[PDB]
């Protein structure tokens, strides 16, 4: 019987082979309509079955007119079952129309039961660009700012005008304009939290959640609308020129540090009053202007930032990086009392050099610490007057060598221990005056006044809002230049003593069309930082996913160091300063590369065509780069060599269009698993259920993500039998590892606090030799059932959404998880109920993994900036042409699908069919 | 001089760059490691003394305007590796007219080949010790900015290496190889195509395509003129002469 | 050039041509519009 499936498939295919090319087996089949329909609800085999019934319309315009109202929706249904298969749309637009004539009646039933039904075929829309602002500084006490609304244009263009204001965090928002999520880019995080438009109110998940204001108005140039938010606690609540909008956030996850947030679209300016304030409401509030403590100077960025506006051109840009409170031991470690006798004598060496620096400007030693002139205990032996009158050394200093036993150092004996005539106290200190430190041991006194200066700090939240609060890890090297390099004067003491002291990544890539396999071509590299910059040809077909390096497809060369990599390193070459642009040349039909810092030759000789390779950048998380092809202007140090002399033209010689391309995403939306990841193996079978494992020997963590949202009874099941987080999805959702759980609650207040109730909850769920089992009811609110007994339910959230239900198993290596009052494997689909579990070709299995290419977007945002005002301002909105998937929503230009082709296809049998759903002027 | 790696102390080597200007080649052998010293020197001011350094090239080319101690010259060639301006290229190009000259006068014993040549062979190993100093030469960003006359130079560098595609003396200059390039040249053949009209070419894809046309002329340099700015078609007997030699790159 | 201005440059001339066809036919244009077709087209 194993043999069978293929058998009865290969029947269909016969039956089909006798049905293509004849009317008359269609004219038998005529009957046979209501059996083939009969079949066709099979789901093994049934493409066979599928060619069948496509023939059969292809040569029975009778049966077109037989077909009932209904089998009809059995093949919509059928569709329903498969997922995105195309040739059931070939076969809907051959249910269209006959011959020539068409039953006008049937197709517009497939209209009722497809275009109201929206979700079954793809479909499409637009948005305009959408841009996130926010001050450079993140938030990890309470703190406010504000924010004029100087401008709003909410009606030009077919969409309303975005300007959504909110806190978000970098991890679970990741802006990027080239579409994601339903339809838009600010409030959809649930990392994220925002604000705007009518009623006020919020958006999370894009969730409009109408939180009525107290009265009322949208955004229009004039409201100062302005935010708070409470440390720990996430208590945001924004605040309508004045007036706040009631109770709003309440207990989210602070997993990095928070920052405001201002989006907006089309011709929109808004000013901050900062440095300048207006409404400055209690809350325990400290404002944003003074928050500007580290080497930066406050500013707007527009966040995460993969195309700068440079001058050439756009840089290829980010992310760059990103923790404070906490004090890191310098008395720990006892210091033995031969080393602190010159501890003392070190001390007193460098307090009487303290009396040879602040003498100069006229101070002098007797006796009163006066804040005046010319008086200071400090100024003369340190253990002449107690340990307070000389802090300033011995007090202090001989606990900051015992930081140099505490904070990683461990030191022995080497060597012997070791005029202005100015008003007070007058000792030339020796042997200070020859020092020769070695260069990593003041790397440890920066360790040694970092940790030190951490102390006072815990207690600097008792004080104005003082810059020095934050660790020296981020502050100017000016103060740092004095309270680090001071210490290094009483180890300027140890010199004479002599004593011993032993001690997300990025990609971007060119467009698959550009894939030449023949021609000669040179390539631009344009620089910006010297890092891990690295580029060169690859095919198209290796995974974006990939850190490029090891890996066959693609061969480049690092923007330092300068060994070229390919299947790891493969070391030639040298690196270069910053902003010497990296050209590279390619031979095709022959095989050899090279690559060249602005024309200077030295590659990847001797390989083979293939695929055709195209220009791939891959920068490091600090790192940042640029680039530009073709334009015969881009000849500057480089293509002005060798590529105007052997003829090694550039890509838009070829084309009026500048090229397309696309950036790595680090969210890691789902993909089905392919046959051969590395491994995890999946099988399909009958009381219908599924079966895995890790097979092989590897690494961490599987987010197991069902690509099917809930509908708005049934119970649903998947047992596990070998510390794993069980708990439906969010289907918005990402991040990596760990995750127990780092994924949230609204009250509905009416500023009173009394609330209209208060909500929001699972956006997920987690958990921690008896085997695992879940059969979780729904249809609604949320009912958990851990280890097959009940165990309550902290969700429940019903506003007619779907969502998923997913685990995120971390594997016990072999057979890793099993998998499967009425069976759900029905209702999820439209024939709900039909009782009775259905396995079926679109019970997905698509994991979320990683990286992934989107597109650059050749046009996006005009924006224009100010300063003692902030005043930011952009200009004409364009278009986010897009479809997206009505499932599991995610906006998406549609020239995305020219690349991942199949839905290209799919997407082009729906305009057939829609095509063939005119009936020639059906109106 | 590899032990090379007081303000008056530096006017004893300016009395040493007098000592140059004098310049019985034997004495001056071991002076290659006092020019060897000089590259610590050059550690700024000491670029004038380069120039002056341009000078001494000029000095070492006269001898190149008409045996074993000549190798030890050659292996002062190696210490100018260690130094690898422009007007003393042009003086280089003096140089290589020098030597353009002189490989003529080589083609002339290749006419007595004919009926010998083996006197010219060991003048082929001294001349391949003159292409030694020539990677030295090699600076060519310069020439870049050239595409005229550093060209037309290189030109002249260009028409001497037709004579190495004419053959058995060059297997004699190979036993020089058993005892012991040309396509950077090839940059300065490209500057014919010419500024901006050289990018219209890509529009045909100006004057290289009609040059490519030139690459069927040496399938068959009088025969390029004849088709027919004939100094273009001179710029493609330039051409007719290197694809016969792209002929003599079919055995590379 | 090839741009591709669409499918291989000439695969995107199709659907246009096609929606200037019929638009010509249903009576919409000329008028001066199409003239610039002839006048494109023969040139004359």
């Amino acid at each position: 019987a194993e043999s069978w499936k293929e058998i009865v498939n290969l029947l269909y295919e016969l039956l089909a082979s006798l049905i293509r090319g004849n009317r008359a087996n269609c004219a038998l089949f005529s009957t046979n309509l209501d059996w083939v329909v009969s079949k066709l609800d099979r789901l093994e085999a049934s493409s066979g079955i599928l060619e069948v019934l496509y023939c059969v319309l292809i040569e029975s315009p009778e049966v077109l007119n037989i077909i009932q109202e209904n089998h009809i929706k059995s093949i919509i249904s059928l569709l329903d079952k498969h997922g995105r298969n195309h040739k059931v749309l070939d076969v809907l637009c051959s249910l269209c129309v006959c011959n020539g004539v068409a039953v006008r009646s049937n197709q517009d039933l497939i209209t009722e039961n497809l275009l109201p039904g929206r979700e079954l075929l793809l479909q499409t829309n637009l948005i305009n660009y959408v841009t996130s602002i926010r001050p450079n500084i993140f938030v990890g006490g309470k703190w406010y700012f504000e924010v004029m609304v100087d401008e709003v244009v909410p009606f030009l263009t077919a969409q309303a005008t975005h300007l959504r204001v909110g806190w978000a965090l970098t991890e679970g928002y990741s802006p990027y304009p080239g579409g994601g999520e339903g339809w838009g880019g600010n409030g959809v995080g649930d990392d994220l939290y925002s604000y705007g438009f009518d009623g006020l109110h919020l958006w999370t998940g894009h969730v409009a959640r109408p939180v009525t204001s107290p009265g009322q108005h949208l955004l229009a140039p004039e409201d100062v609308v302005s935010c708070c938010l409470d440390l720990s606690v996430p208590s945001i609540s924004f605040r309508i020129n004045g007036c706040p909008v009631q109770g709003v956030f309440e207990a989210f996850n602070l997993d990095g540090l928070f920052f405001p947030v201002v989006s907006f679209s089309a011709g929109v300016k808004v000013r901050f009053l900062l440095g300048e304030f207006k409404f400055l409401p209690p809350p325990g509030y400290a404002p944003c202007h003074e928050a500007v403590l580290p080497r930066e100077r406050l500013r707007l960025e527009p966040i995460k930032e993969y195309r700068r506006e440079g001058p050439r051109g756009p840089h290829l840009v980010g992310p760059s990086r990103c923790f404070v409170p906490c004090p890191v031991d310098t008395v720990q470690i006892v210091l033995p009392p031969h080393l602190e006798r010159i501890r003392e004598k070190l001390a007193e060496n460098i307090h009487e050099l303290w009396a040879l620096t602040r003498i100069e400007q006229g101070w002098t030693y007797g006796p009163v610490r006066d804040d005046n002139k010319r008086l200071h205990p400090c100024l003369v032996n340190f253990h002449s007057l107690p340990e307070p009158e000389r802090n300033y050394n011995l007090q202090m200093s001989g606990e900051t060598l015992k930081t140099l036993l505490a904070l990683g150092c461990h030191v022995g004996m080497a060597d012997e221990k070791a005029y202005m005539m100015s008003n007070g106290y007058k000792p030339a200190p020796l042997d200070l005056s020859h020092v020769r430190l070695t260069p990593a041991q003041t790397t440890l006194v920066d360790r040694l006044a970092e940790n030190g200066h951490n102390v006072w700090a815990r207690d600097r939240v008792a004080q104005r809002r003082n810059p020095r609060l934050v660790p020296y890890r981020l502050l100017d090297e000016a103060t740092k230049r004095s309270n680090r390099d001071s210490l290094c004067q009483a180890v300027r003491t140890l010199l004479g003593y002599g004593y011993n002291i032993e001690p997300r990544v990025r990609i971007f890539r060119a467009e698959k069309s550009y894939t030449v396999q023949s021609g000669r071509w040179y390539f631009e590299f344009e620089a910006v930082t010297t890092g891990e910059m690295r580029v060169g040809w690859a095919r198209p077909e290796l995974r974006p996913d990939v850190e490029l390096g090891a890996d066959e497809l693609a061969y480049v060369f690092n923007g330092h160091r300068g060994q070229r990599w390919h299947l790891g390193s493969e070391p030639f070459g040298r690196p270069w300063q910053s902003g010497d642009v990296v050209g590279c040349m390619i031979d095709l039909t022959e095989n050899t590369i090279i690559f060249t810092l602005n024309g200077e030759v030295l590659a990847f000789r001797e390989i083979e065509i293939g695929d055709g390779f195209l220009p791939v950048c891959s920068l490091g998380p600090g790192q940042v780069g640029h680039l530009n092809l073709g334009q015969d202007v881009s000849s500057l140090r480089f293509f002005a060599i060798c590529g105007l002399q052997e003829g090694f033209e550039p890509f838009a010689i070829n084309m009026q269009r500048p090229v397309t391309t696309w950036f790595s995403k680090s969210l890691p939306q789902f993909e089905p698993v392919p046959p051969e990841h590395p491994h995890y193996e999946v099988a399909r079978m009958d009381l219908a259920h599924r079966t895995w494992g890790s097979q092989n020997s590897l690494v961490e963590m599987l987010f197991l993500r069902l690509s099917l949202p809930v509908q708005f009874t049934y119970y649903y099941s998947v047992r596990v039998f070998a510390c794993v987080w069980v708990g439906w999805v969010t289907p918005d959702y990402h991040q990596h590892d760990m995750n127990f759980d780092l994924s949230v609650t609204v009250t509905m207040g009416d500023e009173q606090g009394n609330v209209h109730s208060s909500l929001k909850c699972s956006n997920y769920m987690v958990w921690g030799s008896h085997t695992d089992l879940v059969i979780g009811c729904l249809v609604g609110l949320m009912t958990f059932t851990a280890n097959g007994k009940e165990s309550n339910t902290f969700f429940q959230v019903e506003p007619n959404t779907k969502l998923f239900p997913a685990v995120f198993v971390l594997p016990t290596h072999q057979n890793v998880i099993q998998f499967e009052a009425a069976m759900f494997l029905s209702e999820r689909k439209n024939p709900a109920p039909q009782c009775p579990p259905r396995l079926e070709v679109q019970m997905l299995m698509p994991v979320s993994w990683s990286r992934m290419p989107n597109h650059f977007l050749q046009v996006e945002t005009r924006r224009a900036g100010e300063r003692l005002g902030w005043a930011v301002q952009c200009q004409d909105p364009l278009t986010m042409m897009a479809l997206h998937i009505p499932e599991e929503n995610r906006c998406m230009d549609i020239l995305e699908l020219s690349e991942r082709l199949d839905l290209q296809r799919f997407h082009s049998h729906t305009l057939r069919l829609y095509r063939a759903v005119c009936a020639l002027g059906n109106n | 001089y590899n032990a090379c790696s007081t303000l008056p102390m530096l006017c004893s080597y300016l009395p040493r760059w007098w000592e140059r200007g004098p310049e019985p080649a034997l004495p001056a052998g071991a002076p290659p490691p006092c020019t060897a010293v000089t590259s610590d020197h050059l550690n700024g001011n000491i670029l004038r003394i380069i120039v002056n350094n341009l000078g001494i090239d000029e000095a070492t080319w006269m001898k190149r305007l008409a045996v074993s101690r000549a190798r030890p010259e050659l292996l002062h060639s190696h210490f100018i590796p260690t130094i690898g301006k422009r007007a003393g290229k042009v003086v280089a190009e003096e140089e290589q007219l020098r030597l353009e000259a002189k490989a003529e006068a080589e083609e002339g014993e290749l006419l007595v080949r004919d009926e010998c040549r083996d006197l010219y062979a060991l003048y082929p190993l001294l001349i391949r010790y003159v292409d030694n100093n020539r990677a030295h030469w090699l600076p060519n960003a310069n020439a870049e900015e050239l595409f005229m006359v550093g060209e037309i130079f290189i030109y002249w560098s260009k028409s001497h290496n037709f004579k190495r595609e004419e053959n058995f003396v060059v297997q004699n200059e190979i036993n020089n190889m058993s005892f012991l390039m040309a396509k950077a040249g090839d940059a300065q053949s490209g500057g014919s195509d010419q500024t901006k009209k050289k990018r219209r070419g890509d529009r045909y894809s100006t004057l290289k395509k009609m040059l490519p046309i030139g690459l069927n002329m040496c399938a068959p340099k009088t025969r390029y003129a004849l088709k027919d700015v004939r100094e273009f078609l001179q710029n493609n007997l330039h051409l007719q002469g290197k694809v016969e030699g792209s002929p003599s790159l079919r055995w590379q | 050039a090839r741009d591709p201005v669409g499918g291989s440059v000439e695969f995107q001339f199709v659907p246009v041509l096609k929606l200037v066809s019929t638009l010509l036919v249903m009576g919409i244009f000329g008028d001066e519009d199409v003239k610039q077709i002839l006048k494109m087209i023969e040139p004359e």
